[PDB]
DNA sequence: GCCGTGACTAAAGGCAAAAAAGCC
RNA sequence: GGCUUUUUUG
DNA sequence: TTTTAGTCACGGC
C-alpha cells in the first residue's frame, strides 16, 4: 500500500485509514517519542501538520514541491481547533492569548 | 554520494548547529542563485551543501557575513 | 502568534458573544428535500451557509455578494468552512446545575459550600428542600429540609425564612455568599484550632476560596444558565446509502435537552400544577446531565442501540478520545505499508523500496521534474503521463530517488532506533527489502513483518534524517555502549566455519607469501579452508602519535583467518582475528574498530564481515539431518539407575523410614542429578571428535558436528535446546507451580508417548499466556514512563555545584554484580578524588571519566569515585550538560538541547518486555578481614563479640579493593580479628538463626530481682522434659495491675552496683518481654555474651510498583529522630515510644503495635532512620529519613538487580533521571517571611527560585521538605493542564484547571507537539531559544 | 470526641494492520 | 461513513 | 476481574 494525497476525513480533515478508503499510515504516538528522542523537530512539524492536518499548510506545501522549492510553512492543526470549540461547547472557556 | 556526517559533525560544535547551517545553506543554492562552491557530482542540494562544510569553506559565521555583505548593497 | 493558552469558567455574557442566534427548534433537517430546518440543530440562519457563497434562498450567490446578509433568506453570504467556527446557544427555562463540578473526586460545589455531596444530590433532584434564607427563625443557612418538614415549619414561621428547591436554590445560595469575608474566618478559625484531620480540609477550602478569589470566576458561573451548541460541521449529518441518514450520538442529546427545555417553558406558561413543574425540570437536569456527562450518574441512557450514547465528555476522555487519538498521533501523507523480505546485497545505508511504491510516494516530486523539463505542460498531461507508465517516467523516477531519505519504521517502536531513515534503490517485486545487518536493531523477522515507509519532504527534514537517523549514524545503542550492527545467525556461523582450525587438511604446512595467496589456494581447490599453514602477514599499528606504522611478521594460523585479515582495516591488531570468532569475540572486533578508527572504517568493516560471512556460509554447506543429534550410549543405563534408586525410595516410603514430603524430595533430587549427569554425558560426547593425523596417529579435536557449530558459535540456540534435543528434557512442573514427580525422560529425537507430551503442554502454554498478557502490562509502564518525563531537555552547559552521590560497586555478599569501573564509566567527578596517600589529586574535579582514564583507575586500583548525577543539580527547569555525563550513542559529551528524559522513559522501557509476570558466613577466596564501623570486644573466652549493628564485613586482597560484603546481628561471633589476612574456605561468623539470645552486656554474677511467684511468675516444670526453670507467663493470667510490672534484669558487677561502662553509668536493666524462658539457674558461669533466654518469634509488576513507589503491604517501621530510647504509658491499643534529644524538645510521640517484632530495646541508643522492625522499606519513609540522597539510590539498586537478574543491561543515568521526576514536588512547613502557605505544596523549582532570590536581598529565607510521588501522581501534577489533561483524568483535570483560572505557556515537548509548533528539544532548540530571548 | 478503622465509589488496564458482518 | 461485534497477522 | 486510591460513615476508650 501506498499514498501521496488522497480523501481526507470530515471532521478532523486527516487522511482516511485502510487500504479500502485509500488510507495514510497511522502516527502514531510511540513514534513521536522516537522522533522527540532524536534531535528531530523539523520532521515532527512536518507530519504533525503539513501532511496530515493543517489545511492551508499542505495545499501550498503541495505547490512548493511542484514549484521546486521544499519548503514549509507551520500554520496551525484543524484537529486541535476542534479540541477548543469541543471543550468550548461546555461551560469551559480555553483560549489562545495574545501575541 | 555522502554515507556519513562524521567530517561535518566534528568541524561544527554539535549535529544540531550542523544541520541548521546545512539547512540554510542548502535552501540559498536552491530557491535562488549561489553556485555551489564545490563542484557537483549530481548530487542533490542537502549533499553538496554538506561537503562544503566538511571542507571548512562554509559555517555560521561565513554565510552570516556573506548575507550581511550582500544585503549592505 | 499566541504566547500560552488560558482556561477559565466562561460567564454567560461571554457564552452569548459567543454564539451568533438562538436554538429554537428540535428539528434538524427537513427530511424531505436536502435543505436544513429553520432555527433548528443545523440552522442556516445561525451557523452558516451549506454551500461556498450560496444563500439558503439562492437569491444572492457568487463572490459579488461576499459580505451581503441576505435578506430573503436571512442568511449571510460567505464561505462554507464557518460552519466548523461559528456557535449557538440554548436559552434554558430552569437554571441547570454542570455535572462536572457537581461530580468531581473532590466536588466542587461541596468544597466551596462545606456541604456533603450527599444531600446536594438530594437537592438538586427535587426530594429535598433547602433553606435559603433563615432570617431570624430557628433554622440554618445550610439546614436542608423535606417535604413534609417545609409544609410544617412554612406554617409555624410564615415567610420569615426562605426555601427553594434545587438548582434555583443552589445559584441562590451561591450568589448570595460571600468570598473574601469566608477566606477571613476559615483564615482565623485555621490559626485556632489544631486538628490534623480538619486541617487538611481547612488547607483545601482556603485555597480553592483563595483561587476563586485571585481569578475573575464567581460561583455563580458554576451554575449553567445558557447553554453552548457544538458548530454542525463537527457533528456532521452525512447521507448514506438509502432514505436513512447518518447521525452522531450527540445530535440526539441536542434534540432531547432542547425538547425538554421547549417542554418546560410551554408548561411553565400556563400555570401547571407545581407537582408537574418539579418531575419537568428534574427530568431537564436529567438530560442536560446526559449531554454533558452520560454515565457518570448510573444507568446511561441508550439507543436503539441499546449502547450508551457518546457524549461530550465521553468524546475526550479515553483511548478512542480526541487527545489520544488526534492530536497525539494522527494519519498522515506521503506513507506506505508493505512486507519485508531480505536483501543481502545492500549497503549498510540503503533499502529496496518497490518501484510501484516509489512511483506512488514520489507523485509530487515526479510532477515538478517532469513539467521542468518540458515534457508535460499543465499538470492534467502529467498525470496523464504518470498513469501511463510511460519509458521517460522511470529514468525521472531514478533521478529523483537520487539522495531523497526515507523513513522505515515497525510498529511498535519500543526504541529510537524502530525509526530509521534509509537512501532507498528502486528494485521490482512488492516488499521492501531491509538490510540484514539493521533487523537486531528492528526487532524485526522475515515471517510476514510489515513496515511502514515516511518521506520527508522539506530541505531541513531531509537534513535531518541524513544526519541524525540514517543508519550509519545509529550503532550504539542510546541505553548503553553496546553496538547494535551486532552480526548475528547466518554471519556468524560462516566466520565461525571460515576461522577454526583442523588437525589435518588439504595442503597443511606450507607457507604462504601472504594473505593474496591464501585466497588463490583455496579457490584452486590446493588448500583447505582451514589448514594450519605459515603466513607474512603486514599489520599496521597506531602505537605513534596517530600514525600508522608497518610491520612484518610470519604468523602461524589458517588459510581461512588469512583470508578474513583481507578485510580487516588498517588498525586493528592481527591477535583479533586469530580465535575462533563466535557470536561475542566478533561483536567485540567491532567495538574495537570504532575505539581506534571512528565509524567510516566501522562501517565499511561491518558490511565486508557480512559480505564475507554470508559467501563463506553458503560455501560450507552446513546441514542439520536427523544423524547429526548424537544420543549418549551410557544415557539409557544412566536413567535405569536413577530409576533404581527410586525403586528404593518407594519402598522405604513402605516401611515408614521415609515421610511423603522427603520422599517427594528425595525424588526430586535424584532426577535432578541424573538429568545433570545425562546432559554432562551428552556434551562429552557431542564437543569432541576421533581423527587421525599426518604422522598416522588417533588425535582428538573439537568436533565439526553442525548442531555443535551453530551452539558454540552463538548462531542460534543455547545449551538448554542441545540438551533437550539429545538429553532427557527433565523435569516439568504443574501450572500451579509444583514440579512433576516423574521427569520427561525422552528427547526429541526419538518419540514422546501421549502422557510425556500431555505433561510438556503445562509449561508451553503457561508461557504463551505470561507472552500474550505482559505485552499489554508492559507498554503501559512505558507510557507512564514517558509522560512523566518528557519535559526534561538539557539547557545548561555546566551548573557548578558540588553536590553529588556516592558511587561504589554494588556486592551482595556474593561475587560483585557490577564493577565500579561500568558504574562511573562516562561521567563527571563532583569533586577531586583523593589517593589513600594523603593529599594527591588522582582526578581533578568537574573531568570527564572515559575508558582510558578508566584503564588508568583500574591499574591504580581506585575504591570508590564521588560523581555528579542529575538528581543533585540544581538547574531550574533542566539538567546542565555536565551532571548527565556523557551521550551513550555519540560517545562525546551530551550536547545542549538533547531530550534526555524521553529517552530514559524508553531505554526503561524496552527490556520490560523480556520480563515475566509470574545460619553461617563462609569466605570465597583469598582476603583480608575489613570491619567498618565495628565495636567489637574480646569475650571471657577470647573470642570477638559485636556490639554494633551496622558493622560491614570486608574481604580485602593484596590490592585493597573489596570483594564481599556480610552484616550481622547483635552479639555476634568472630573467630578473627580486625585487618588480618586470612585465607578462603574459612567459617569466621556463625550465630542461631531461627532463635534471638537475651544475652548479656558484661561478665557477672545474675540477680534475680522483684521475682513474684503465684501470679507474675511461676516455676514452670513441663512435663515434656522435665526441668524445673523459671518461666515468664503470658499475658492472659496477669491483669493490668500484674502487666505493667516489667521484670527488669539490672546488671550488675561483682559489687552489685551499676555497670561502670566508659562514658556512663546509667544501670543496664534488662526488661524481660513475654513468653520468655529462662534455661540456666542462679549460680551457674555465664561467659561474655552467652544468651540467657531463646525468645522466639515479582518482575515487571515489581517495577511497576517500585517506580509507582505504591505502599507495601507491610511496612517496615523505622526511627524518627536521633537521641536516647524512652518509653512511657502503655496498653494504649499500640505501645509508645519517645525520643529525647540532646538539648532540643521532645514532644513527639508515635505508636508501635507491641503485637509485631521489636528489634531494639530500651538500654540502646538509635540513630535516625534505623530499622526497628522488618519488611520491606517504603519510598516515601526512606525519603523522610535518611534524606533525598539515599532514595535516589535504593530505587536505582532494586530496579537494577531486577534487570540484572531478568540479564539486561540498562545504564544507571535512566534510572535517576525518572527518580528527579518523582522529587520535582516539595511540602512547605514554615512561611517565614516567605509567601508559601505552612501546609501547601508547590513545586520543588519555584521554591528554590523564589528562596534564592529573596535571601540575596535583605530578607531570609523558608524551610520546604521534598516528597516523592508516583509517576502516575506527579504526571498528573504538573504546571501545565494540557499534558496532564492528554494522559489520563482529563475531566478532573479541566475542572481543577478551570477554577483556579490556570495558564499553560507551553514549555513542554507533548504541549508543544499538540499545537503544532516546534519542540523545545534538538534542532528545535536554537529555534526556541531567539523566541525567548526576543521576549 | 478524636484519631483509627471499615465501607462506598471512580479510573485504568499495548501498538499497528487487515477480513467479515450488522446498524444508524 | 461513523459506530459496534467477531476472525486473523506481527 | 483486579488494583489502587480517595472519601463518607462508624468505632472505642
Ligand atoms: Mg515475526
Ligand atoms: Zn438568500
Ligand atoms: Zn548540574
Amino acid at each position: 500500500h501506498a499514498r501521496s494525497t488522497g480523501s481526507y476525513s470530515l471532521v478532523t480533515q486527516q487522511p482516511l485509514g485502510g487500504k479500502a478508503q485509500f488510507g495514510g499510515q497511522r502516527f502514531g504516538e510511540m513514534e513521536v517519542w522516537a522522533l522527540e528522542a532524536y534531535g528531530a523537530a523539523y520532521t515532527l512539524q512536518e507530519m504533525l501538520t503539513v501532511k496530515s492536518d493543517d489545511v492551508n499548510g499542505r495545499t501550498k506545501m503541495y505547490k512548493n514541491i511542484v514549484d521546486g522549492n521544499h519548503q514549509m510553512e507551520p500554520g496551525m492543526p484543524e484537529s486541535f481547533n476542534v479540541l477548543l470549540k469541543e471543550i468550548r461547547s461546555l461551560g469551559i472557556n480555553i483560549e489562545l492569548e495574545d501575541e | 554520494a555522502r554515507v556519513t556526517v562524521q567530517d561535518a559533525v566534528e568541524k561544527i560544535g554539535n549535529r544540531f548547529d550542523l544541520v541548521l547551517v546545512a539547512a540554510r545553506r542548502a535552501r540559498q543554492m536552491q530557491v535562488g542563485g549561489k553556485d555551489p562552491l564545490v563542484p557537483e557530482e549530481n548530487d542533490k542540494t542537502t549533499v553538496i551543501a554538506l561537503r562544503e562544510i566538511e571542507e571548512g569553506l562554509i559555517n555560521n559565521q561565513i554565510l552570516d557575513v556573506r548575507e550581511r555583505q550582500e544585503q549592505q548593497e | 502568534e499566541f504566547d500560552a493558552i488560558k482556561i477559565a469558567l466562561a460567564s454567560p455574557d461571554m457564552i452569548r458573544s459567543w454564539s451568533f442566534g438562538e436554538v429554537k427548534k428540535p428539528e434538524t433537517i427537513n427530511y424531505r428535500t436536502f435543505k436544513p430546518e429553520r432555527d433548528g440543530l443545523f440552522c442556516a440562519r445561525i451557523f452558516g451557509p451549506v454551500k461556498d457563497y450560496e444563500c439558503l434562498c439562492g437569491k444572492y450567490k457568487r463572490l459579488k455578494h461576499r459580505g451581503v446578509i441576505c435578506e430573503k433568506c436571512g442568511v449571510e453570504v460567505t464561505q462554507t468552512k464557518v460552519r466548523r467556527e461559528r456557535m449557538g446557544h440554548i436559552e434554558l427555562a430552569s437554571p441547570t446545575a454542570h455535572i462536572w463540578f457537581l461530580k468531581s473526586l473532590p466536588s466542587r460545589i461541596g468544597l466551596l459550600l462545606d456541604m456533603p455531596l450527599r444531600d446536594i444530590e438530594r437537592v438538586l433532584y427535587f426530594e429535598s428542600y433547602v433553606v435559603i434564607e433563615g432570617g431570624m427563625t430557628n433554622l440554618e443557612r445550610q439546614q436542608i429540609l423535606t417535604e413534609e418538614q417545609y409544609l410544617d415549619a412554612l406554617e409555624e414561621f410564615g415567610d420569615e425564612f426562605d426555601a427553594k428547591m434545587g438548582a434555583e436554590a443552589i445559584q441562590a445560595l451561591l450568589k448570595s455568599m460571600d468570598l473574601e469575608q469566608e477566606c477571613e474566618q476559615l483564615r482565623e478559625e485555621l490559626n485556632e484550632t489544631n486538628s490534623e484531620t480538619k486541617r487538611k480540609k481547612l488547607t483545601k477550602r482556603i485555597k480553592l476560596l483563595e483561587a476563586f478569589v485571585q481569578s475573575g470566576n464567581k460561583p455563580e458561573w458554576m451554575i449553567l444558565t445558557v447553554l453552548p451548541v457544538l458548530p454542525p460541521d463537527l457533528r456532521p449529518l452525512v447521507p448514506l446509502d438509502g432514505g436513512r441518514f447518518a447521525t452522531s450520538d450527540l445530535n440526539d442529546l441536542y434534540r432531547r435537552v432542547i425538547n425538554r427545555n421547549n417542554r418546560l417553558k410551554r408548561l411553565l406558561d400556563l400555570a401547571a400544577p407545581d407537582i408537574i413543574v418539579r418531575n419537568e425540570k428534574r427530568m431537564l437536569q436529567e438530560a442536560v446531565d446526559a449531554l454533558l456527562d452520560n454515565g457518570r450518574r448510573g444507568r446511561a441512557i441508550t439507543g436503539s442501540n441499546k449502547r450508551p450514547l457518546k457524549s461530550l465528555a465521553d468524546m475526550i476522555k479515553g483511548k478512542q478520545g480526541r487527545f489520544r487519538q488526534n492530536l497525539l498521533g494522527k494519519r498522515v501523507d506521503y506513507s506506505g505499508r508493505s512486507v519485508i523480505t531480505v536483501g543481502p546485497y545492500l549497503r549498510l545505508h540503503q533499502c529496496g523500496l518497490p518501484k510501484k511504491m516509489a512511483l506512488e510516494l514520489f507523485k509530487p516530486f515526479i510532477y515538478g521534474k517532469l513539467e521542468l523539463r518540458g515534457l508535460a505542460t499543465t499538470i492534467k498531461a502529467a498525470k496523464k503521463m504518470v498513469e501511463r507508465e510511460e519509458a521517460v517516467v522511470w529514468d525521472i523516477l531514478d533521478e529523483v530517488i537520487r539522495e531523497h531519505p526515507v523513513l522505515l519504521n515497525r510498529a511498535p517502536t519500543l526504541h529510537r532506533l524502530g525509526i530509521q531513515a534509509f537512501e532507498p534503490v528502486l528494485i521490482e517485486g512488492k516488499a521492501i527489502q531491509l538490510h540484514p545487518l539493521v533487523c537486531a536493531a528492528y526487532n524485526a523477522d522475515f515471517d510476514g513483518d510489515q513496515m511502514a515507509v515516511h518521506v520527508p519532504l522539506t530541505l531541513e527534514a531531509q537534513l535531518e534524517a541524513r544526519a541524525l537517523m540514517m543508519s550509519t549514524n545509529n550503532i550504539l545503542s542510546p541505553a548503553n555502549g553496546e553496538p547494535i550492527i551486532v552480526p548475528s545467525q547466518d554471519v556468524v556461523l560462516g566466520l565461525y566455519y571460515m576461522t577454526r582450525d583442523c588437525v589435518n587438511a588439504k595442503g597443511e604446512g606450507m607457507v604462504l607469501t601472504g594473505p593474496k595467496e591464501a585466497e588463490r589456494l583455496y579457490r584452486s581447490g590446493l588448500a583447505s579452508l582451514h589448514a594450519r599453514v605459515k603466513v607474512r602477514i603486514t599489520e599496521y599499528e597506531k602505537d605513534a602519535n596517530g600514525e600508522l606504522v608497518a610491520k612484518t611478521s610470519l604468523k602461524d594460523t589458517t588459510v581461512g583467518r588469512a583470508i578474513l585479515w583481507m578485510i580487516v582495516p588498517k588498525g586493528l591488531p592481527y591477535s583479533i582475528v586469530n580465535q575462533a570468532l563466535g557470536k561475542k569475540a566478533i561483536s567485540k572486533m567491532l567495538n574495537t574498530c570504532y575505539r581506534i578508527l571512528g565509524l567510516k572504517p566501522t562501517v565499511i568493516f561491518a558490511d565486508q564481515i557480512m559480505y564475507t560471512g554470508f559467501a563463506y556460509a553458503a560455501r560450507s554447506g552446513a546441514s542439520v539431518g536427523i544423524d547429526d543429534m548424537v544420543i549418549p550410549e551410557k544415557k539409557h543405563e544412566i536413567i535405569s539407575e536413577a530409576e533404581a534408586e527410586v525403586a528404593e525410595i518407594q519402598e522405604q516410603f513402605q516401611s515408614g523410614l521415609v515421610t511423603a514430603g522427603e520422599r517427594y524430595n528425595k525424588v526430586i533430587d535424584i532426577w535432578a542429578a541424573a538429568n545433570d549427569r545425562v546432559s554432562k554425558a551428552m556434551m562429552d560426547n557431542l564437543q569432541t571428535e576421533t581423527v587421525i593425523n599426518r604422522d598416522g596417529q588417533e588425535e582428538k579435536q573439537v568436533s565439526f558436528n553442525s548442531i555443535y557449530m551453530m551452539a558454540d558459535s552463538g548462531a542460534r540456540g543455547s545449551a538448554a535446546q542441545i540438551r533437550q534435543l539429545a538429553g532427557m528434557r527433565g523435569l516439568m512442573a504443574k501450572p500451579d507451580g509444583s514440579i512433576i514427580e516423574t521427569p520427561i525422560t525422552a528427547n526429541f529425537r526419538e518419540g514422546l508417548n501421549v502422557l510425556q507430551y500431555f505433561i510438556s503442554t503445562h509449561g508451553a502454554r503457561k508461557g504463551l499466556a505470561d507472552t500474550a498478557l505482559k505485552t499489554a502490562n508492559s507498554g503501559y509502564l512505558t507510557r507512564r514512563l514517558v509522560d512523566v518525563a518528557q519535559d526534561l531537555v538539557v539547557t545548561e552547559d555546566d551548573c557548578g555545584t558540588h553536590e553529588g552521590i556516592m558511587m561504589t560497586p554494588v556486592i551482595e555478599g556474593g561475587d560483585v554484580k557490577e564493577p565500579l569501573r561500568d558504574r562511573v564509566l562516562g561521567r563527571v567527578t563532583a569533586e577531586d578524588v583523593l589517593k589513600p596517600g594523603t593529599a594527591d589529586i588522582l582526578v581533578p574535579r568537574n573531568t570527564l571519566l572515559h575508558e582510558q582514564w578508566c584503564d588508568l583507575l583500574e591499574e591504580n586500583s581506585v575504591d570508590a569515585v564521588k560523581v555528579r548525577s542529575v538528581v543533585s543539580c540544581d538547574t531550574d527547569f533542566g539538567v546542565c550538560a555536565h551532571c548527565y555525563g556523557r551521550d551513550l550513542a555519540r560517545g562525546h559529551i551530551i550536547n545542549k538541547g538533547e531530550a534526555i528524559g524521553v529517552i530514559a522513559a524508553q531505554s526503561i522501557g524496552e527490556p520490560g518486555t523480556q520480563l515475566t509476570m509470574r545460619s553461617s558466613i563462609q569466605v570465597k577466596n583469598k582476603g583480608s578481614i575489613k570491619l567498618s564501623n565495628v565495636k567489637s570486644v574480646v569475650n571471657s573466652s577470647g573470642k570477638l563479640v559485636i556490639t554494633s549493628r551496622n558493622t560491614e564485613l570486608k574481604l580485602i586482597d593484596e590490592f585493597g579493593r573489596t570483594k564481599e560484603s556480610y552484616k550481622v546481628p547483635y552479639g555476634a561471633v568472630l573467630a578473627k580479628g580486625d585487618g588480618e589476612q586470612v585465607a578462603g574456605g574459612e567459617t569466621v561468623a556463625n550465630w542461631d538463626p531461627h532463635t534471638m539470645p537475651v544475652i548479656t552486656e558484661v561478665s557477672g554474677f545474675v540477680r534475680f530481682t522483684d521475682m513474684i511467684d503465684g501470679q507474675t511468675i511461676t516455676r514452670q516444670t513441663d512435663e515434656l522434659t522435665g526441668l524445673s526453670s523459671l518461666v515468664v507467663l503470658d499475658s492472659a493470667e496477669r491483669t493490668a495491675g500484674g502487666k505493667d510490672l516489667r521484670p527488669a534484669l539490672k546488671i550488675v558487677d561483682a559489687q552489685g552496683n551499676d555497670v561502670l561502662i566508659p562514658g556512663t553509668d546509667m544501670p543496664a536493666q534488662y526488661f524481660l518481654p513475654g513468653k520468655a524462658i529462662v534455661q540456666l539457674e542462679d549460680g551457674v558461669q555465664i561467659s561474655s555474651g552467652d544468651t540467657l533466654a531463646r525468645i522466639p518469634q515479582g518482575g515487571l509488576p515489581r517495577v511497576a510498583d517500585l517506580f509507582e513507589a505504591r505502599r507495601p503491604k507491610e511496612p517496615a517501621i523505622l526511627a524518627e529522630i536521633s537521641g536516647i530510647v524512652s518509653f512511657g504509658k502503655e496498653t494504649k491499643g499500640k505501645r509508645r515510644l519517645v525520643i529525647t534529644p540532646v538539648d532540643g524538645s521532645d514532644p513527639y510521640e508515635e505508636m508501635i503495635p507491641k503485637w509485631r517484632q521489636l528489634n531494639v530495646f530500651e538500654g540502646e541508643r538509635v540513630e535516625r532512620g534505623d530499622v526497628i522492625s522488618d519488611g520491606p522499606e517504603a519510598p516515601h519513609d526512606i525519603l523522610r529519613l535518611r534524606g533525598v540522597h539515599a532514595v535516589t539510590r535504593y530505587i536505582v539498586n532494586e530496579v537494577q538487580d531486577v534487570y540484572r537478574l531478568q540479564g539486561v543491561k540498562i545504564n544507571d543515568k535512566h534510572i535517576e533521571v525518572i527518580v528527579r521526576q518523582m522529587l520535582r514536588k516539595a511540602t512547605i512547613v514554615n512561611a517565614g517571611s516567605s509567601d508559601f502557605l505552612e501546609g501547601e505544596q508547590v513545586e520543588y523549582s519555584r521554591v528554590k527560585i523564589a528562596n534564592r532570590e529573596l535571601e540575596a536581598n535583605g530578607k531570609v529565607g523558608a524551610t520546604y521538605s521534598r516528597d516523592l510521588l508516583g509517576i502516575t501522581k506527579a504526571s498528573l501534577a504538573t504546571e501545565s493542564f494540557i499534558s496532564a489533561a492528554s494522559f489520563q483524568e482529563t475531566t478532573r483535570v479541566l475542572t481543577e484547571a478551570a477554577v483556579a483560572g490556570k495558564r499553560d505557556e507551553l514549555r513542554g515537548l507533548k504541549e508543544n507537539v499538540i499545537v503544532g509548533r516546534l519542540i523545545p528539544a534538538g534542532t528545535g532548540y536554537a529555534y526556541h531559544q531567539d523566541r525567548m530571548r526576543r521576549r
